[PDB]
DNA sequence: CATGCATGCATGCATGCAT
DNA sequence: ATGCATGCATGCATGCA
């Protein structure tokens, strides 16, 4: 919930998987986010949902998207001496999905 | 022009017929004749609903036409025998909160209770300006007067200082001969407690002035009974002002009520009667008094007999000292549990929260360590750097119970220190030095560090806390669920027998009800317990005799020189604790004498506590 | 004037559906103290299309004219059965228009919009009967409702220019509101910011959406003020659309014919089998999780005794097992079969916390609950993912919540206690991406095994690996997907073998709001006898090993077991709770927490 | 809205102790 | 010798004028 630039006005932005409901959303670097981002993706390939509390705005918002991402292993080499979970930081949860 | 004088009369003969006020003018009057008592008198409008009703629907609904007729009626009779009027009892549908006051309330007297949450700086207000002419050496006045003053609306007057007299002689002020009155304007808001959770709480602005200037601090839970009233003009008198504006509002106070909750500032209080007295004095007299009223406190739980009289005896609390170069000594009881999971901590942490008259509640790492000693340097609106209180010191001359106490970070632990025994709470950061008190006292639990207590280990294994933290908690426990035969028979039946108890006045199956208890400020019952503490911790100063010197004496050096282990470390302190907990039977038995049993009583209960 | 006797006409006489509405309509009002009617427009596009064509087009000059009519034919209906003018709200079901079309051919005409709401103001007071007076000669007289007040004085010896003042004391005034519209913020441009638009409401109209509400919206498009002005919209009516449940807005009015039904199903000696296979029909097996969550959504019974201790009357369970169980997918059957449920993770929904938060207003500087999930869901339930994995300081405070039913702040300048009284539904997955059989059940997890004595209920679901119950699942699962298995094969069951989500929504919220059960002497024994036996079997195998067992037996499970008692008697609305229930509670207890102990190399002994 | 100082909170790293 | 826990030091977030 942030304000715009230049009508001085409130403004309920959802992410790029709100944005992108019934289309794609590429994500590139996915192997360096932060812990909001984390919760985010993870909320949205699970329940395809957003939920929000904030500025007195309590809603919920579609993210039917599908998600295609790009990332590379831990290192920057690939060892193929270790199961694929060990060579990436994602954890099961959101490799599962 | 008639009506007035009728209404005068109508409340004249209400006064005559109700002698109690009557008796309340006489009151403030008699002693004024040698602080001066304000002459502001109370009426209850269920008397005045049962005398007159259509006087009464008009206070209600039209109060503008119908208090001030009231005020002089009340002011002839005192000075037959001006007087300002406050209103207690029902208010039926005007008694409302700021989320439901709307425009069709404008110009009726209301009654709301929230939250304050922004008070302002009391000023004075010029009323009679006095001047000096030396020429003619005569004195002249001139007289003041703004909307607010008054409930009925009044033509403006051009307010101008008079600098020449009419002759054209100067004029020189006489500061000391003219007349001021103090003004303040807070600010209430929908309480927490009800407000709906995720929404923006709406507030009202409130007046106040002369004798209600200042009754209450930021943050307290307050009751206001006022006049909804209308001011300015929202852009009509303009030609072309703009067409998203309205009239402003507010409310012109004349009662003030705080109100006592939980985990808030405001202390409970009740009045005491004859009734109340007489009853405490003879119950006092009773052998086993430390029993009846140890056994009371949460009658629900199962056991625990001795932390029970420890909470008792916290509850009582010691006597402290000043002397004379300016030293202080501590005169409070703190408590610390130590416990297995599921032995009915946290519901005796809750059952002092809501039995004390002032206390506050705060979790492990909820609260940091800078929320807890008020640092906080922030910044006002007038540009002065002040800290804002914090919970120890809100909590003055009150208790704070703290939930998880092990998982508190020793950065955070550490700076309670200064509080348990210093007291006080000295904050010194950039551009403020200040020092407030935190006159509280403490109780706290926590579990081990493996889970369960480990009987092999060393306490100090299990425990893991500093001897300097562990030195100022006069009284640490250690709870063990051992699983028994005998001992599960009755913790089942008794637990079975809670659960099967129905309120007077419901139906077997028929679901209680729960409200919020938010009470008016100033086996035996807890109402009953209530008075017996408030009247012994008000009225009881004892004092120390030779018997208990030589019992604390003996007891101490005792236990300075001993082969057994102990759950803390024993220093000076624990002489002190010793005098405080035999200070305090002795306030329980309302006496004002140490004698020989407290001091033993006192020595049982350290020794049961350490061994 | 022709305008005023067709409309009254109408109002008057109209009967649609075999029956006079608006009639009845102001005869309820009248009485309900609710001076306004409301009236569809496409009802107009019949008894007279003129007046419609007239209304849509210079609404401006129109809608007064209606109003006073509806006061008048007020006046008739008291009479024949002082008061102020009656408002109209004005409800459509027309075309609409995008919020990004709206242009110049709008411009004062009656539009329809929806969006979504993300702010209202407070309430402003606006005048509608003025009384005033000459500060010169003292003539007084009046207004009624931009106007502004006389010029000069009316009394005709020179009062001057604007002499008049405004008496508030005998004044009439009014409210309103403003709210702020947004687009829905999912079919914005594709990088370009939203638009949004101001309304304005007034009177009746006032306190009736929150933000975050998704509506539509009839009303007027205005304007206000080199020679550019400010557009927006006056609102005629509102109408929810999206909405999102809570304590405040819940319903406690049931209809005789509800009531009848409820009283009827109550009655059903299969009832107990039937809500069981009600819940999530799509999945296969896992008939105790499912009596679990029955009993899960009933509750207990809270007491209050007399010297204020609160007892809980709620139900928290837990949930661990292997990866693909259909343990993720319970939660969120959970969530959509109950009056007030939220759902979330360990680590918070996005942009939405896990607990209360107390942050400063946006303009007020002030303090005030952002919002959490343990506070929006009071009354309700919370179903929790991946508890496993969340901060300490959400630990500490959910341990609060779960027993005493409240979380407590102490912040600098607010200290309060608020009301969670909420009911747990947690999922967790072990630790290593199986359970083991060789470990004890406190070493899968990744927290402390103290946490395990907080849950009423433990489920350990493993999934074994077998060439039959394979088969059966895919076969399962295959149906679903045909299609055979979709809403054919569970509306052949709905004739006294299955209910629906809001039949079955309902008759959860009535059993909560008509029945709390209490247990007889004969369970009190049952129930104190099994309790004394459990615990020596556990002292027996602690004594003869060295270690403690993961899974510790508690005071804490007597009164879990008290609650499953008594909220198996809740769903047949009984008042008396006895020991044919305490027999089931006891069945649902062994196949939950003690078969968690019978894992224990040390517990599960012998 | 950028610059730079002081408070307070959070995180990640290193060291020590125990198994 | 390895792993886990605790304490400390480095970083960031806020808040400011
Ligand atoms: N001695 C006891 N007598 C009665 N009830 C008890 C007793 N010990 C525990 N209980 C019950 O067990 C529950 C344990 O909750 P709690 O008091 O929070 O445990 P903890 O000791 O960990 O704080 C409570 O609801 C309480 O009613
Ligand atoms: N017992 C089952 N019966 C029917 N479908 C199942 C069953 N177990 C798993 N599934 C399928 O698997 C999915 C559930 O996976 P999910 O719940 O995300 O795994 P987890 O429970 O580990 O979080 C659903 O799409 C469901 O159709
Ligand atoms: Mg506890
Ligand atoms: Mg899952
Ligand atoms: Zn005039």
């Amino acid at each position: 919930v942030r304000k715009d630039p230049i009508t001085k006005e409130w403004t309920l932005e959802g992410g790029a998987l709100v944005l992108a409901d019934k289309g794609v959303c590429l994500i590139d670097e996915f192997d360096k986010m932060n812990d909001q981002d984390r919760t985010s993706i993870h909320e949205a390939m699970e329940q395809q949902s957003i939920s929000i509390s904030k500025a007195g705005i309590v809603t919920t918002l579609q993210a039917r998207c599908s998600i295609i991402a790009a990332a590379n292993p831990n290192g920057g080499r690939y060892n193929s001496t270790l199961p694929l979970a060990q060579n990436v930081s994602l954890t099961e949860p959101i490799l599962s999905r | 022009d008639a009506v007035f004088g009728d209404r005068v009369r109508r409340f004249q003969e209400f006064l005559d017929t109700f002698t109690s006020y009557r008796d309340s003018v006489r009151s403030i009057q008699v002693y004024n004749s040698n602080n001066i008592l304000p002459h502001r008198i109370i009426i209850s409008l269920d008397d005045l609903r049962e005398f007159d009703r259509s006087f009464w629907s008009g206070i209600l609904v039209e109060p503008a036409y119908f208090i001030p007729p009231a005020e002089k009626a009340l002011t002839d009779l005192a000075d037959s025998m001006p007087w300002k009027l406050s209103f207690k009892g029902s208010f039926g549908a005007h008694a409302l909160s700021p989320r439901t006051l709307t425009a069709q309330h404008l110009n009726k007297l209301v009654s709301v209770e929230g939250i304050v949450t922004k008070t302002s700086l009391v000023r004075p207000k010029l009323i009679r300006s006095v001047h000096y002419a030396a020429k003619t050496g005569r004195f002249h006045y001139r007289d003041y007067t703004d909307a607010t003053t008054t409930l009925t609306t009044r033509i403006p007057t051009p307010a101008i200082y008079p600098t020449e007299d009419t002759e054209g002689n100067k004029l020189t002020t006489e500061y000391g001969y003219s007349t001021f009155i103090d003004h303040q304007r807070i600010t209430v808001q929908e309480m927490p407690e009800m407000a709906p959770a995720g929404q923006l709480p709406r507030s009202i602005d409130v007046i106040l002035d002369d004798d209600l200037v200042d009754k209450t601090k930021p943050g307290d839970r307050v009751n206001v009974v006022g006049v909804f009233k209308s001011l300015g003009a929202g852009g009509m008198n303009q030609s072309n002002s703009n067409t998203l504006i309205g009239f402003k509002t507010l409310i012109l106070g004349n009662t003030v009520y705080p109100l006592h909750a939980r985990s808030t500032g405001v202390a409970a209080r009740q009045m005491l009667t004859d009734f109340d007295i007489r009853n405490i004095n003879k119950l006092s007299k009773k052998k086993d008094i430390f029993d009846i009223l140890s056994q009371s406190l949460a009658p629900s739980i199962y056991g625990h007999d001795h932390i029970k009289k420890a909470i008792l005896l916290m509850l009582m609390g010691g006597v402290e000292k000043n002397l004379e170069n300016g030293s202080h000594l501590r005169g409070d009881i703190n408590i610390l549990m130590v416990g297995d999971p599921s032995t009915a901590k946290s519901q005796l942490l809750r059952f002092v929260l809501n039995t004390a008259s002032l206390a506050i509640a705060t979790t492990g790492r909820g609260s940091s360590g800078v929320g807890l000693t008020a640092a906080v340097t922030t910044d006002r609106e007038t540009g002065e750097r002040r800290l804002e209180a914090g919970a120890m010191v809100l909590a003055d001359r009150g208790v704070v119970c703290i939930d998880e106490f092990d998982k508190m970070t020793d950065v955070d632990r550490v700076a309670i220190h200064e509080v348990m025994e210093q007291q006080t709470v000295t904050i010194a950061k950039a551009g403020i030095h200040t020092t407030l008190n935190a006159r509280c006292s403490v109780i706290a639990a926590a579990n081990p560090v493996f889970g369960q207590y480990d009987v092999n280990r060393d306490p100090h294994q299990n425990i893991a806390l500093p001897d300097s933290l562990l030195s100022r908690f006069d009284l640490l426990f250690v709870v063990t669920d051992d699983i028994n035969e005998i001992r599960d028979r009755s913790i089942s039946e008794h637990v079975l027998r809670t659960h099967r108890y129905l309120p007077p006045g419901y139906l077997e199956g028929e679901p209680v009800r729960e409200r919020l208890n938010l009470s008016l400020a100033v086996l035996v019952t807890i109402p009953f317990l209530r008075k017996y503490v408030q009247y012994a911790k008000e009225r009881v100063i004892p004092q120390l005799t030779q018997e208990a010197i030589n019992v604390i004496v003996k007891n101490y050096t005792d236990l300075r020189n001993d082969d057994n282990t102990k759950k803390s470390p024993i220093t000076a302190r624990t002489l002190e604790t010793l005098i405080r907990l035999a200070t305090a039977h002795a306030k329980v038995r309302l006496s004002k004498t140490v004698n020989k049993v407290d001091a033993k009583v006192a020595a049982n209960l350290l020794r049961f506590a350490l061994l | 004037t022709e305008i005023i006797k067709s409309f009254k006409n109408f109002i008057l006489e109209f009967r649609l559906d075999s029956q006079f509405i608006y009639r009845d309509q102001l005869r309820n009002n009248i009485l309900v103290k609710n001076y306004s009617l409301t009236v569809n427009m496409e009802h107009l596009i019949g008894y007279n299309e003129d007046i419609y064509k007239k209304l849509s087009d210079e609404p401006s000059d129109i809608i007064p004219l209606f109003e006073t009519a509806i006061t008048q034919v007020a006046k008739r209906i008291s009479i024949l059965s002082s008061l102020p003018t009656f408002q109209l709200i004005l409800n459509s079901n027309a075309n609409q228009i995008p919020l990004r079309d709206l242009d110049s051919e709008h411009v004062s005409k009656i539009v329809r919009l929806s969006g979504i709401i993300i702010s209202t103001s407070v309430l402003s007071s606006r005048a509608t009967y003025l009384s005033i007076m000459c500060r010169n000669c003292r003539h007084t007289t009046s207004i009624t409702i931009t106007v502004s007040l006389p010029r000069s004085c009316l009394s005709t010896k020179n009062c001057g220019p604007d002499p008049y003042i405004i008496i508030h004391e005998s004044s009439k005034f009014i409210d309103q509101q403003f709210l702020k519209l947004q687009e829905i913020p999912e079919l914005v441009p594709v990088g370009e910011m939203p638009r949004n638009l101001t309304m304005t409401c007034d009177r009746y109209l006032t306190n009736k959406v929150i933000p975050g509400t998704r509506v539509t919206i009839v009303g007027i498009y205005s304007i206000y003020n080199v020679a550019i002005r400010t557009p927006y919209i006056k609102i005629l009516g509102i109408q929810s659309d999206v909405e999102t449940s809570s304590i405040w807005n819940s319903v406690t009015m049931f209809t005789e014919e509800e009531e009848e039904e409820f009283l009827q199903l109550s009655r059903n000696p299969k009832l107990y089998e039937i809500l069981t296979n009600s819940i999530a029909p799509s999945i296969f097996g896992n008939e105790d999780i499912k009596k679990a969550i029955v009993c899960l959504l009933m509750g207990g019974s809270k007491k209050i005794l007399p010297d204020g201790m609160r007892l809980r009357g709620d139900i928290n369970v837990l949930l661990l097992g292997d990866p693909g169980t259909a343990k993720s997918q319970l939660l969120k059957f959970v969530e959509k079969v109950s009056p007030i449920a939220v759902y979330t993770s360990g680590k918070g929904s996005s942009a939405a916390g896990l607990t209360a938060s107390v942050q400063r207003d946006p303009m007020t500087r002030e303090f005030y609950l952002e919002g959490g999930a343990m506070v929006l869901a009071d009354g309700g339930v919370v179903c929790i993912d991946e508890f496993d994995k969340m901060r300490d300081e959400d630990r500490v405070a959910i341990h609060e919540a779960m027993e005493q039913q409240t979380i407590s702040i102490a912040k600098a300048g607010i200290t309060t206690v608020l009301n969670s009284r909420t009911s747990v539904l947690a999922a967790a997955n072990p630790i290593y991406g199986r359970y083991d059989d060789l470990k004890s059940p406190g070493d899968n997890i990744d927290f402390q095994t103290t946490i395990l004595s907080r849950f009423d209920m433990i489920f350990i679901v493993k999934d074994d690996h077998n060439e039959e119950r394979d088969i059966s699942i895919a076969n399962h699962v295959i149906n679903i997907h045909t299609g055979n298995a979709n809403a054919m094969q569970n509306q052949q069951e709905e004739n006294g073998s299955e209910i629906s989500i809001e039949k079955m929504k309902r008759y959860i919220t009535y059993c909560r709001l008509k029945c709390a059960p209490r247990l007889s002497p004969q369970a009190a024994e049952k129930l104190s006898s099994n309790f004394v036996t459990i615990r020596k079997q556990l002292l027996i195998n602690e004594l003869e090993s060295t270690e403690r067992s993961s899974i510790p037996i508690t005071i804490r499970q007597l009164e879990a077991i008290i609650r499953i008692t008594e909220s198996l008697a809740k769903l047949e609305l009984s008042p008396i709770a006895q020991e044919r229930h305490v027999d089931e509670a006891i069945r649902l207890f062994q196949a939950s927490t003690m078969d968690a102990a019978s894992q224990d190399p040390i517990g599960g002994l012998n």
